[PDB]
């Protein structure tokens, strides 16, 4: 999968905190530990949704060929591939 | 200025860790089942700071507990703010000097957008309930109860502001001379039995604030008692 | 300028007598500029009477069903029957009056008191039952003693 | 100035006429109900029933009690807005 | 500068009060009706989507042109004693 | 909030799974369409607004099911579903735009990518006149969205506080729902298939 | 004896604190709520000191003075207040043998965050608002039964004047002193009513049944005869008193007389049952809802949410 | 005289009274309710340690209440507009009734600033209006939208401030009038200004703090000694409520 969701997923934690506290009238900064919390959750969930990238294109390549689709080995690499691009 | 660039990563590094103490310590009150963070006692603070911005009170000056300075302040030798006081120096900076008085339930401040800083001289009487907005005062003048100097006014040395007055916004007022009225007037010039009280006012409060600052003491030792 | 008079509230008081829907007169005091719907709900008049302004960006404000003597129809505000206001009119003509109309019928927010309004006697009209959301309908009674200004907001959601 | 100041009128004066103790030619669009008409207080409640049943209203003991000319109780019918 | 309204303020506000002097329906009789429309005879438009698209596009616009809009909908049936 | 949500999921899965029809789903997809938008634009109430928006989703799905190709109806269902849980929750008005904006396909946003997967395999292949209907009830469905983010982005803002406690109970969900500002990156690649 | 009453645990009886624990679950619990403490004090100390000195100042409850002490002089003679011994510690610390206490009637009203200090007398059934400054320390203060001093009012007395005069400050029966009133070395007589705003200075006399008028300067050395209201800034005559003012000044003592009583009904609860009410508050919204399942079978109590009775 | 004690008290009467010179320290709260009367605010609100809010009181958006300032809702309602700025130790208070005949609660609207020790008592003030310092409005008086009030200026009952005009003086009379940049601009920057001092001071509160360590250390102290009184106080409650009831069944028969 793509290889700077981690980081993705600790701007959209931090995006998060940030939002939480907007939402309760508290400035940016308050509670701390909300922050930290929601970029844990957001680097695995991002972290989850890139490994299902690979897991997707596996899935397709598989099918295709039991179905009788035969493709080369110069395009076999594109799909079966723990791609880190 | 990048000095308070650092000190202000320092306060916001700061304040996330005593945010996240205080949070984890309720959680242990809570594991306890004690619930006495949950009080609504009176959370008012004598002492104020703005973020890095602390007040600078001498050894000898004294707040009264139900005073408060905040920001930007300065207090000089034996100068005393009291009883329900506010001297507020968070936009703009408020400096007193020595042996001057802010009385009970005062104002003193600098938060209009446009505001310069408060600036109070040396053996200064600031009467009941005045209300003081960005203004200059100089040495030995007292301001009357009730009375309003407004933002860049200049009360010059040995003045009078009689109680109730209002300076208006930039008005000069003279050496030696009485001011009085809603749209303060020029009355007459300070007497001499006059001029004997004022240099005699200032004194009195200052001991009379060392006696108040003995009782308060007084009172923290009681306070003090019941929880040590 | 000179010793003229000191402006007063008094000077800007509009008096109406409102008839309520059990016929009970009442005084009600307002102030020149000020619509009567607003005049109805700060005299104290329950919640069940008033009613959202039917149209897109008013349903914030609330509006009730005055009856209008004929010497006042002409002091009324005028709206344009073919403009979004006046489908505003239409809709809430269609939906919350039905047959309790007449040819007094007006709403509330669409007379703004001025001097001309001094001595003009009105009366409550009755509605159908309604609903705009869930915290904002009526069932159709008019029993309940919760004052219409004693709702801190008017929620449209 | 719900309703006209006339037909009104006139249904009060039809309603009128049909009463035993009264004179069908002394009845006048402004009179008075107790130096003019010769009427004590229950002939008065007995003719503002009479008009209640004519217009369909309710009209209450002290809004009747107030009531003692034939040109005020056409001034009431007027200014009430429920009237028909 | 702020444009006048149109026209007189009762005569405007008499067409504004005009067709709705009536109790309204409850809609559950609308939406049973069409219910038994759809579920009666929808079957009759299968073999449409085979049809030429000039047709198809005709008959569209057709049906634009002849609907009757429900909101805002009057009769002046609705208020006469005989047929 | 429950109707929107499971209902739909539950009966387009067994769709899915288990129903062949003969048929064609054409007409209704442009009653749903057209009637949801125009109507959606003419009633000034806010849940009759959102209720005829959702016929007109429905409608956007019926076209995804139609042309075949589930993977573009599943995305877009995905991120109705999380914007329905955001629309139901919400306390701050503020983010009432956000849906607005992401109800409109409008293109940052997860709304555009689920509309447009669907436009993309309807001009696959070649459902010409459907996705015409559709791209013009597209345009007339951004009128009452903006109505939307004129009501409750362009007014000053206040949110009542809690008394008997509880204080502003489901925050987590409709902040942690208002990130789908950040799902983006992840719907562009091949995905949902 | 609502219903339940030998059956509740301790913890829905005591919910400002829990009793002592007996087993080994809630000791552990107990000691892992000591750690957490020690661990987040600790934690928000250091958080402190990599502050700055802005952490040096800490959060410190403040001292009662509503009923605080001033010096005992011996040139100033105690009429208002009383002379009470000084505290043990005071006399081996800082060498104090007696203070000046108020005189504070047990029907009078006075608030938490008001400063009444030292020689000062309040009579039966009168009131000290929110933010009133009364300062006895120089001289005497005396406030009359049924009187009220409102919020943000100052009253102050002077010893040492420009004509060498120490004045105290009397205050009669039925006063009304407005919102930030000032109040300086002064007599109002009974029955008088003192404009919000409005000034009064040294030694000048409200003779009985008068008026100041809102934003007032009375001079000092000034009499306002009775039966007249004066305004201005100085203050003069302005109009003789209306029938109806006069019963207007009873009026607003007995108002306040019956405002303080809420207010003093209000502010004297403590700790353990605010906390008890805000959890009543809790269970109150709660069964607001009308599809709360056990409305069903019990009925419950309107002021403490305990059920009553089975409905049932 | 009336007593102190209240059966019909919405959360039921009071079963321990404490007197205000037994209290060791200060427990003033800053917004609490009186009887059936709760004050009502945003989640964006500034209330000052020393401020008091009591009683019927509506707060909008994002108004603030600075330091020492008093808003007291007991004989009527108060509305505190949305980004209204009340200044330092400034009263808010409301009559029953007024001589106008119109409603006598206190009703400010959106971006009104009201300057240090103000007192406003049942009067209307219009949105976007500067109140001056030791100035008093009195009951029943009017402040139209977009207008200046000197400072130290007195609007005696039953007065009205015209539109878009700068008054003062005792009694306030005309001084002259606002321009159109003054009326467009400045009434918002001032307020604008207000609400982000406010949110400076609203940054740096941590709420509850830690002062109630020293006073739970008191208590633990108590509980050590044996000496802390266990109360149930919802029972205790019911049972005056019982009480009552009985001594008042036992006068009547
Ligand atoms: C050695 C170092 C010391 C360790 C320091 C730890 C930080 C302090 C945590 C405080 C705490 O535990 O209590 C706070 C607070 C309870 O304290 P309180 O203020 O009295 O309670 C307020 C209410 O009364 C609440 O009342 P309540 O008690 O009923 O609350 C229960 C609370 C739970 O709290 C507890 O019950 C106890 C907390 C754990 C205690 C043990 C931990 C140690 O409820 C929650 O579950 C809060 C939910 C908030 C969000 C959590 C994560 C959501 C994930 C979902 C995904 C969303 C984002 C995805 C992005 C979107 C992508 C599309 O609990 C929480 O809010 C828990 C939140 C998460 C805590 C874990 C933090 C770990 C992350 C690292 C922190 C980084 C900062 C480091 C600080 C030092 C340098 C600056
Ligand atoms: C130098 C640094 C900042 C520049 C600056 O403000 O100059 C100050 C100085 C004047 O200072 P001043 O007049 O006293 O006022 C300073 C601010 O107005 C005072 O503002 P303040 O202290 O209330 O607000 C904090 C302050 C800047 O203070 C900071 O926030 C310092 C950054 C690190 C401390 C923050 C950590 C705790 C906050 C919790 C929030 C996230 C939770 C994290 C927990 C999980 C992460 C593991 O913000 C700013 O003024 C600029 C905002 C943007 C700067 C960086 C923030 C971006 C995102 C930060 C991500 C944090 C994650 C890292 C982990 O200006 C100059 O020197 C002129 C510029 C030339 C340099
Ligand atoms: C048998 C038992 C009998 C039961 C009968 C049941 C009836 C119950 C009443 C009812 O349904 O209520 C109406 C009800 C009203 O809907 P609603 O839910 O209350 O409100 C939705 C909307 O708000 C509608 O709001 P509204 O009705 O209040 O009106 C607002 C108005 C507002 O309109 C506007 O403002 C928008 C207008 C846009 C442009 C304006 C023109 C400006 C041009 C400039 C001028 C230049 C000149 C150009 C000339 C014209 C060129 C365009 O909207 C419209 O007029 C447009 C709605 C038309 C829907 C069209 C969708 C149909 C399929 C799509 C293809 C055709 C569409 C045309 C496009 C193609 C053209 C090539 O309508 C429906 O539910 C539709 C179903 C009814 C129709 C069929 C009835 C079924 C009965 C079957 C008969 C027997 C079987 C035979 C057929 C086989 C099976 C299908
Ligand atoms: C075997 C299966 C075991 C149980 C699994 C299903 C039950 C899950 C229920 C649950 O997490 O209860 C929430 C509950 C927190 O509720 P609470 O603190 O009593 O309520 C405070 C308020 O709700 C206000 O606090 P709040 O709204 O900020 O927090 C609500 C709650 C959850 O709030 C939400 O519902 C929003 C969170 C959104 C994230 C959704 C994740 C789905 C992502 C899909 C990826 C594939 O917060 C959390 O995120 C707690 C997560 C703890 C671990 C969950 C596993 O979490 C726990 O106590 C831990 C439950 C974990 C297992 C024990
Ligand atoms: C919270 C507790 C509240 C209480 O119970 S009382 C405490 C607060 N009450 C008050 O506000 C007391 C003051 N109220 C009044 O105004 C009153 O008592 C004040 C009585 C003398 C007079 O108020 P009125 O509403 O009776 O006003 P008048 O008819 O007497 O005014 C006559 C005159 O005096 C002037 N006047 C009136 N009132 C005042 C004032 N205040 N200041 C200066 N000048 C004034 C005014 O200019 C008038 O002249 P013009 O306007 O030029 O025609
Ligand atoms: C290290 C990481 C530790 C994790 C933090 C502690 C758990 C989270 C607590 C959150 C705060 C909520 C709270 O109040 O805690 C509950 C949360 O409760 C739990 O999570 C406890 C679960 C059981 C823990 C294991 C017990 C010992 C097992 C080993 C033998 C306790 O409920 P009380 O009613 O206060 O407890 C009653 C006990 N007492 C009378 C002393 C007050
Ligand atoms: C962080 C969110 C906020 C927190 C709140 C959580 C809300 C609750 C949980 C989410 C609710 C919405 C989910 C809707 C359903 C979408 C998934 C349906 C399944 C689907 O799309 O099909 C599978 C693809 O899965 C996939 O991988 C689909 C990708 C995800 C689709 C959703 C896109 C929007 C996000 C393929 O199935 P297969 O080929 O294995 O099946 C063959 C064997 N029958
Ligand atoms: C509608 C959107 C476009 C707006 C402008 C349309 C103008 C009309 C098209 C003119 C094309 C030129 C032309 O006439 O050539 C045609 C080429 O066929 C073709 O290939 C026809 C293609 C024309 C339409 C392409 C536009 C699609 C844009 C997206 C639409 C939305 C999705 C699809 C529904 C047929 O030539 P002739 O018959 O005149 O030759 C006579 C001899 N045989
Ligand atoms: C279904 C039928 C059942 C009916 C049963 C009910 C019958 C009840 C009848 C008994 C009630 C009475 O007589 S009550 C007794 C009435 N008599 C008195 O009160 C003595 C004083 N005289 C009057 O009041 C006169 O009415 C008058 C002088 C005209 C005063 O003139 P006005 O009027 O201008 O006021």
């Amino acid at each position: 999968g793509w290889a700077y969701s981690g980081e993705w997923g600790m701007l959209a934690g931090f995006c998060f905190g940030t939002l939480k506290n907007v939402q309760e009238g508290k400035a940016w900064f308050r509670r701390p530990y909300i922050h930290g919390a929601g970029m844990i959750a957001g680097y695995y969930l991002f972290k989850a949704a890139a490994d299902w990238e690979d897991e997707a294109l596996k899935r397709i390549i598989t099918r295709y060929e039991r179905k009788g689709y035969a493709i080369p080995e110069d395009r076999k690499e594109l799909f079966a591939a723990n791609q880190y691009k | 200025n990048p000095i308070n660039g650092l000190k202000t990563i320092l306060h916001r590094v700061g304040f996330a860790m005593r945010e996240s103490g205080q949070a984890l310590e309720r959680v242990g009150c809570r594991l306890q089942g004690v619930y006495s963070f949950e009080e609504k006692l009176n959370r008012h603070a004598t002492v104020l700071p703005m973020r890095h911005n602390v007040p600078s009170l001498d050894k000898t000056s004294w707040v009264a507990p139900s005073g408060m300075v905040s920001g930007s302040v300065t207090l000089g030798e034996n100068s005393s703010v009291w009883y329900g006081a506010i001297v507020r120096g968070d936009f703009q900076p408020v400096v007193v000097g020595s042996n001057s008085n802010i009385q009970d339930a005062a104002y003193v401040g600098a938060t209009s957008e446009f505001s310069g800083p408060v600036t109070i001289g040396d053996n200064v009487s600031v009467g009941h309930g005045a209300v003081l907005k960005g203004c200059t005062v100089g040495d030995n003048v007292l301001i009357g109860m009730n009375s309003i100097i407004s933002e860049h006014a200049e009360i010059q040395s040995g003045a009078v502001i009689a109680a109730g007055s209002y300076v208006e916004e930039g008005t000069t007022v003279p050496s030696g001379e009485v001011w009085a009225g809603s749209p303060a007037k020029k009355l007459r010039d300070v007497r001499a039995g006059e001029a004997e009280y004022l240099k005699s006012l200032p004194g009195r409060y200052t001991e009379l604030a060392g006696e108040h600052k003995g009782i308060m003491k007084v009172l923290k030792m009681k306070q003090a008692e019941y929880f040590a | 300028h000179g010793p003229a008079q000191t402006p007063t509230v008094f000077d800007k008081l509009v008096e109406v007598t409102v008839v309520d829907m059990n016929g009970i007169r009442h005084r009600v005091r307002g102030l020149q500029g000020q619509s009567l719907a607003q005049a109805l709900v700060e005299y104290g008049f329950p919640d069940t009477y008033f009613f959202p302004n039917m149209g897109f960006y008013t349903q914030h404000i609330v509006d009730a069903h005055v009856f209008v003597p004929k010497e006042f129809w002409g002091k009324v505000q005028n709206v344009d029957p073919e403009s979004d206001d006046g489908l505003a009119v239409k809709r809430m003509f269609r939906d919350i009056v039905q047959d309790y109309q007449r040819d007094t019928s007006f709403f509330a927010s669409y007379i703004t008191l001025g001097a001309e309004h001094n001595g003009m006697t009105v009366g409550i009209g009755p509605i159908k039952p309604w609903i705009l959301h869930s915290e904002w309908a009526f069932a159709g009674v008019h029993d309940s003693r919760n004052k219409q200004f004693d709702k801190p907001t008017v929620e449209i959601w | 100035g719900f309703l006209d100041k006339d037909s009104v009128t006139e249904r009060v004066l039809h309603v009128t006429k049909h009463f035993e103790k009264i004179d069908a030619s002394k009845v006048s669009p402004a009179a008075s109900f107790e130096k003019d008409l010769g009427l004590d207080s229950l002939d008065v409640v007995e003719l503002v029933m009479a008009l209640e049943e004519e217009f369909g209203l309710e009209i209450p003991d002290a809004e009747a009690d107030k009531i003692a000319s034939v040109g005020d109780a056409i001034n009431y019918i007027c200014s009430n807005p429920m009237a028909k | 500068y702020k444009p006048e309204v149109p026209g007189n303020t009762v005569d405007n506000w008499t067409e504004l009060r005009a067709s709705w002097n009536k109790e309204r329906a409850s809609s559950l009789g609308t939406n049973y009706y069409l219910n038994v429309a759809v579920m009666g005879f929808a079957y009759w438009l299968n073999e449409a989507y085979y049809f030429p698209p000039r047709t198809l596009y005709v008959g569209a616009l057709v049906f634009f042109a002849l609907y009757v809009r429900k909101a805002y909908f009057s009769t002046p049936y609705a208020f006469k004693h005989e047929y | 909030l429950y109707l929107s949500t499971a209902p739909k999921l539950s009966l387009f899965t067994f769709w899915a799974s288990s129903w062949h029809h003969d048929f064609s789903v054409g007409v209704f997809i442009l009653f749903s369409m057209f009637i949801g938008s125009i109507g959606a634009y003419g009633q000034p109430a806010l849940r009759s607004l959102f209720a005829y928006s959702t016929i007109n989703e429905i409608g956007l799905l019926l076209l995804a099911v139609e042309t075949a190709g589930f993977h573009t109806l599943y995305q877009h269902l995905g991120i109705y579903i999380i914007t329905q849980l955001l629309l139901w929750n919400l306390t701050d008005k503020r983010l009432f735009a956000l849906c607005a904006v992401s109800l409109a396909g409008l293109p940052p946003f997860a709304g555009f990518f689920g509309k447009a997967w669907i436009f993309w395999h309807a001009m696959s292949v070649q459902a010409f006149s459907l996705l015409a209907a559709a791209l013009f009830c597209t345009l007339l469905s951004l009128v009452y969205y903006l109505r939307v983010i004129r009501l409750f982005w362009t007014a000053p803002v206040h949110t009542a506080a809690s008394f008997t406690g509880a204080p502003n109970q489901t925050t987590l969900t409709s902040a942690c729902a208002v990130a789908l500002a950040f799902a983006p990156v992840m719907l562009v690649k091949p995905f949902v298939i | 004896m609502s219903l339940f009453k030998s059956s509740l645990p301790a913890g829905f009886l005591f919910p400002y604190r829990h009793p002592k624990a007996k087993g080994l679950v809630e000791g552990t619990l107990y000691g892992l709520g000591s750690l957490f403490r020690g661990v987040g004090a600790a934690l928000d100390e250091l958080g402190s000191m990599v502050q700055g000195p802005q952490g040096s100042v800490k959060d410190h409850v403040q001292p009662n003075l509503a009923f605080a002490p001033v010096h005992r002089k011996p040139d100033v003679p105690v009429n208002a207040g009383q002379v009470v011994p000084a505290p043990p510690a005071a006399a081996r610390t800082l060498k104090i043998k007696e203070v000046v206490v108020p005189n504070k009637h047990s029907t009078a009203f006075v608030a938490a965050n008001a400063n009444v200090l030292g020689n000062v007398k309040l009579g039966a059934g009168s009131s000290v608002w929110y933010g009133a400054v009364l300062r006895g320390d120089v001289n005497g203060i005396e406030v009359g039964a049924n009187s009220n001093i409102q919020d943000n009012a100052i009253v102050h007395v002077s010893k040492y004047s420009m004509d060498g005069t120490a004045r105290p400050t009397v205050i009669g029966n039925n006063v009304t002193i407005g919102h930030a009133a000032t109040v300086h070395a002064c007599t109002i007589e009974d029955n008088c009513l003192v404009g919000m705003g409005a000034t009064v200075l040294d030694g000048a006399t409200v003779k009985s049944g008068s008026i100041v008028a809102a934003g007032a300067v009375v001079p000092p050395n000034t009499t306002i005869p009775s039966g007249q209201v004066w305004a201005g800034s100085p203050a003069k005559f302005l109009r003789h008193l209306e029938p109806e003012e006069a019963s207007f000044i009873g009026k607003s003592a007995s108002c306040y007389a019956e405002l303080s009583a809420i207010h003093k009904f209000e502010q004297s609860k403590t700790f353990e049952e605010q906390y008890t009410e805000s959890c009543i508050i809790k269970d109150r919204a709660a069964l607001a809802d009308p599809s709360n399942s056990v409305h069903q079978m019990w009925e419950y109590d309107s002021q403490t949410a305990l059920v009553a009775r089975a409905k049932r | 005289g009336v007593s102190s004690q209240f059966f019909d008290a919405p959360n039921g009467p009071s079963v321990k009274q404490v007197l205000i010179e037994d209290e060791w320290y200060n427990r003033q709260r800053s917004i609490f309710p009186l009887l059936d009367k709760e004050p009502y605010y945003p989640v964006d609100v500034f209330v000052a340690p020393n401020a008091v809010v009591c009683g019927d009181v509506d707060i909008y958006g994002g108004a603030s209440v600075f330091f020492g300032a008093v808003l007291r809702g007991d004989l009527n309602k108060i509305r505190l507009g949305n980004r209204s700025a009340i200044l330092d130790r400034a009263v808010v208070h409301a009559a029953r009734a007024v001589p106008t005949g119109l409603n006598a609660a206190t009703l400010i609207g959106e971006k009104v600033t009201v300057e240090p020790y103000a007192v406003l008592r049942s009067c209307r003030v219009e949105p976007k209006v500067i109140i001056g310092a030791r100035s008093v409005v009195c009951e029943g008086a009017v402040v139209e939208s977009e207008s200046i009030l000197a400072p130290n200026s007195v609007v005696p009952p039953a007065r009205r401030i015209p539109s878009g005009e700068l008054w003062g003086g005792s009694p306030a009379k005309f001084i002259r009038k606002l321009t159109d940049h003054e009326r467009d601009r400045v009434l918002d920057d001032v307020s604008t200004h207000y609400h982000n001092l406010a949110t400076m001071f609203r940054r740096e509160a941590l709420e509850p703090g830690t002062a109630w360590r020293d006073v739970e250390a008191w208590r633990q102290k108590l509980v050590d000694q044996g000496e802390y009184e266990w109360i149930n106080f919802r029972e205790q409650k019911y049972l005056m409520r019982l009480q009552h009831e009985a001594e008042a069944l036992e006068k009547l028969t």
